[PDB]
């Protein structure tokens, strides 16, 4: 009100949730190809397979681990939930 | 994208592609005598100074 | 005119950061992507890098960035497993494609089917545990090469 | 006014800071020229993404 | 009053500078452990990406 003013960013946080929502869908559908070029479709146990690889793990390790492995994903993602919901000081680098 | 649990997506054929990034490396460099700036040469202003 | 010196000198200290960050940048872009063949996506540029050069600025450099781009694509059916003979076989490079009738295994990034065999595949345990797999021949080159 | 250019430098630094907050946030998110729908049947072999 | 508002905005380009190379960590990670798969040691985490 003393001549200081908030001006608004350009994209919303509308606009925001829908670039990372198609990085997501991109990601999950298609792996890194459509990082590089258009997007390939491939399932998505075949491209955790190629992750697989990418780490010196062979794919058969996933393909025959494949529910385990989904089950610790899956496990793993609700922690995140239970984490943000609990915690007071993971977003301490926003809020600062 | 046309994704299912049995379909795969592959490339016949490639596009090599040339792109150009360009990147600041320096500014010029620019000197100032702060006393000549501030007092133009008066004897004056530089005992002040 | 003194604080307008300071001024001055203060927004050069902090404009002067801004480029030496910029020239480490640049300095990372000509070890990583004209001194070598970067993997890290994006660095060099968009699609798979091949070479960059290096081309002089005013007070700047600019890399052409040579990349790779998969351009025609086509939709093939495929499975992570080939069953054989009760064995499971896997791609030891590539994957597995079907033109709707054949089975083939290609390279990822470029179509070339190849005819499935005990040299492209490697074998890990059975038909049992693998979801998606499907029944096919793998074709062995030792035993017509001996009949 | 004695004081000449003072406010127009300050107020072209904060103008400066303001168009920078627009460019991270594109250079961060607009990564991609396409937005990318998530098919339908959600059947990520058994991976859940809800 | 001047002398306040020299301050605030110095404060506030130092300050745009740290938030800058944060966002430009960000882009890289953008790039580099969501649309790619990295092999550079705890650049996306810890353990094998």
């Amino acid at each position: 009100f003393n001549g200081l003013t908030v001006l608004p960013p350009l994209l919303t946080d509308e606009m925001i949730a829908q670039y990372t929502s198609a990085l997501l869908a991109g990601t999950i559908t298609s792996g890194w190809t459509f990082g590089a070029g258009a997007a390939l479709q491939i399932p998505f146990a075949m491209q955790m397979a190629y992750r697989f690889n990418g780490i010196g793990v062979t794919q058969n390790v996933l393909y025959e681990n494949q529910k385990l492995i989904a089950n610790q994903f899956n496990s793993a993602i609700g922690k995140i939930q239970d984490s943000l919901s609990s915690t007071a000081s993971a977003l301490g680098k926003l809020q600062n | 994208v046309a994704y299912s649990n049995n379909s795969i997506a592959i490339p016949t054929n490639f596009t090599i592609s040339v792109t150009t990034e360009i990147l600041p490396v320096s500014m010029t460099k620019t000197s100032v005598d702060c006393t000549m700036y501030i007092c133009g040469d008066s004897t004056e202003c530089s005992n002040l100074l | 005119r003194l604080q307008s010196l300071q001024t001055y000198v203060t927004q050069q200290l902090i404009r002067a950061a801004e480029i030496r960050a910029s020239a480490n940048l640049a300095a990372t872009k000509m070890s990583e992507c004209v001194l070598g063949q970067s993997k890290r996506v994006d660095f060099c540029g968009k699609g798979y890098h091949l070479m960059s050069f290096p081309q002089s600025a005013p007070h700047g450099v600019v890399f052409l960035h040579v990349t790779y781009v998969p351009a025609q694509e086509k939709n093939f059916t495929t499975a992570p497993a080939i069953c054989h003979d009760g064995k499971a076989h896997f791609p030891r490079e590539g994957v597995f494609v079907s033109n709707g009738t054949h089975w083939f295994v290609t390279q990822r990034n470029f179509y070339e089917p190849q005819i499935i065999t005990t040299d492209n595949t490697f074998v890990s345990g059975n038909c049992d545990v693998v979801i998606g797999i499907v029944n096919n021949t793998v074709y062995d080159p030792l035993q017509p090469e001996l009949d | 006014l004695q004081y000449g250019s003072f406010c127009t430098q300050l107020n072209r630094a904060l103008t400066g800071i303001a168009v920078e907050q627009d460019k991270n946030t594109q250079e961060v998110f607009a990564q991609v020229k396409q937005i990318y729908k998530t098919p339908p049947i959600k059947d990520f072999g058994g991976f859940n993404f809800s």
